[PDB]
């Protein structure tokens, strides 16, 4: 049998279903989304971190002048200083008086501790969802994990399951993300080759061990005022530290629909933002013949002490008149009320009790013991606890959220107005006949 | 996700608004704690109309004020229109006895 259904995306909150073959007894189906993860396709744009801003030894030439050429090193700034007098320890370093020339070099390169303290800039595309499902059918519990993109039988045994497309993918990661030390941030980093001094992405490389490193820090070389051999330089602040100072909060604290972000790989696990269609080709081994299943004859539910809340704040008792021996399932057919148990052992003409969760002030719903339906009503009360520790089992419906009594006064006033219009028009008719 | 981050010193008290969607708070190095708000508005939706009014106003204020506005406008319009209809019928049926 191929059964199609639609389950919530919320991790936990196990979902009830009842499959009914024509020639077989009704059978339970319990679909639990135990885990989920959005793993988007990501590519490494670059890696950025501190710069060592290594300054080589100055090249002092004397009785003449030298010019320095361009180099492929990262952020190569080069200047030639004329009329110098280099004075190391031991005296003057050359002998051409006030014509001596000095060459000062400067380029940047990754810090020694950039292997750990680095930020990877990634571009995040659309995300494919994995979902782990616990399927309980025919007293048997099976664990499986499938894709959600559609047409992917990633299950095992005789259970074939197909997860339909997501109703509305929300993609918590933006187009551009930055991962630093296991923390993910939504930052619009500049592109490769686009780079500002004192800003994120000031230094750029394809990898931490890549020769091709490119940077545009505002480094510049100054004339040595003191008669020594130092290279005086002023450089803009590292954009890594500036971004670290004001990164804001990561995605682990700023994420819609309450789902947590992990790295290697980048994923958003346990996201609750929609519904997944599930098609199950349940095998015939779990199906039992209708004759061998103990059928009931007459039932009526009489619920007592209904309190509509996130927990299982209901208790309805069923009065069964069954004939043979065994168990055969229960199921609530309303989208506003969900039962707790799946099967119940029935002997003969006895009474069972069950617990249900609902969000409507009225509980006027159908419970089908073992195939034969029987509806009953309730007058449920609001809960005393303001804040509760586990999420709601059902969703509020606009028709069901209005209570029967409030519905009665609303239609009472509306029908009084409408019948008053009707009597006005027929009084107009009785005026028009004369 | 209206994410609020605050560095806190000393014994204080902080107010946060929890909805049916839920609210997750992390306090220092502790594990995250998630809470949910359930419809526990004061009043009884199954009793007198004033209790229903205050309960549904505490539940959803804009929907409640607009539905009572709709009820009041509908009953006022209906009574005014049928009063006009009754006056029309009254003077239409009273004018043949008024010409004579
Ligand atoms: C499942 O096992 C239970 C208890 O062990 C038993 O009563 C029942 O007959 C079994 N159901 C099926 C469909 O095999
Ligand atoms: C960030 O920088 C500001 C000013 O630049 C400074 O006051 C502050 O202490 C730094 N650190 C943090 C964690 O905000
Ligand atoms: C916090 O809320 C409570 C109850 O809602 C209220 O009594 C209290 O004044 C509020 N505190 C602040 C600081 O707003």
């Amino acid at each position: 049998f191929e059964h199609a259904t639609t389950v919530p995306n919320v991790p936990g909150i196990p979902y009830k279903a009842l499959v009914e073959r024509a020639g077989y007894a009704p059978l339970n189906l319990e679909i639990t989304v135990v885990s989920s993860e959005l793993t988007p396709s990501t590519n490494k744009e670059y890696v950025t971190c501190k710069f060592h801003t290594v300054v080589p030894s100055p090249q002092v030439k004397c009785c003449g002048s030298l010019e320095c050429k361009a180099s492929s090193k990262a952020d190569y700034t080069c200047r030639v200083f004329g009329g110098v007098y280099p004075f190391m320890w031991g005296g003057a370093q050359c002998f051409c008086d006030s014509e001596n020339t000095q060459l000062s070099e400067a380029y940047v390169e990754f810090a020694p501790d950039c292997t750990i303290d680095h930020a990877v800039a990634l571009k995040v595309h659309t995300a494919a969802l994995k979902v782990g499902l616990r399927i309980v059918y025919g007293n048997t519990t099976a664990r499986l994990d499938t894709f959600v993109n559609g047409v992917t039988p990633g299950s095992s045994r005789d259970l074939k399951v197909i997860a339909g497309p997501i109703s509305a993918a929300f993609s918590p990661f933006d187009h551009k993300v930055v991962i630093r030390k296991g923390l993910v941030y939504n930052y619009d980093f500049p592109e490769y080759g686009a780079m500002n001094p004192g800003a994120f992405g000031d230094i750029q490389a394809s990898s931490l061990d890549a020769t091709d490193i490119v940077a545009r820090t505002d480094i510049r070389l100054l004339k040595p005022s003191v008669k020594n051999i130092h290279v005086p330089y002023t450089q803009a602040v590292s954009g890594y530290e500036m971004w670290k100072n004001n990164s804001g909060r990561p995605l682990q604290e700023t994420a819609p629909f309450g789902c947590k972000i992990e790295v290697e790989p980048l994923r958003a696990t346990n996201c609750a933002y929609g519904h997944i269609p599930i098609s199950i080709d349940i095998p015939d081994a779990a199906f039992v013949r209708s004759s061998e299943s103990p059928t009931i004859l007459e039932v009526s539910c009489t619920v007592a002490d209904c309190i509509y809340s996130a927990d299982f704040g209901g208790s309805l008792t069923l009065q069964y008149k069954a004939n043979r021996e065994g168990h055969c399932p229960v199921h609530s057919h309303s989208t506003t009320a969900v039962l707790k148990e799946a099967t119940t052992h029935v002997t003969a003409t006895g009474s069972i009790t069950l617990h249900f969760s609902t969000s409507s002030p009225q509980a006027n719903f159908i419970v089908s013991l073992c195939g034969k339906k029987t509806t009953c009503n309730a007058e449920c009360k609001p809960p005393a606890d303001h804040i509760i520790g586990e999420p709601h089992k059902v969703d509020q419906e606009f028709q069901a959220a209005v209570s029967k009594t409030s519905w009665n006064w609303l239609l009472a006033l509306f029908g009084g107005a409408s019948s008053l219009i009707v009597v006005g028009l027929i009084v107009l008719v009785c005026s028009s006949m004369l | 996700a209206d994410a609020t981050a605050e560095w806190i010193t000393g014994t204080t008290s902080r107010n946060f608004s929890v909805g049916r969607e839920g609210l997750e708070y992390v306090w220092g190095n502790h594990e995250p704690v998630r809470v949910w708000a359930q419809e526990s508005a004061p009043g009884d939706p199954h009793g007198w109309p004033h209790e229903i009014i205050i309960h549904y106003y505490h539940r959803h204020p804009v929907y409640t004020v607009i539905v009572l506005c709709g009820v009041a406008l509908a009953i006022l319009v209906g009574t005014a229109s049928s009063a006009a209809c009754i006056a029309k019928a009254r003077r239409d049926c009273l004018t043949p006895y008024a010409l004579a």
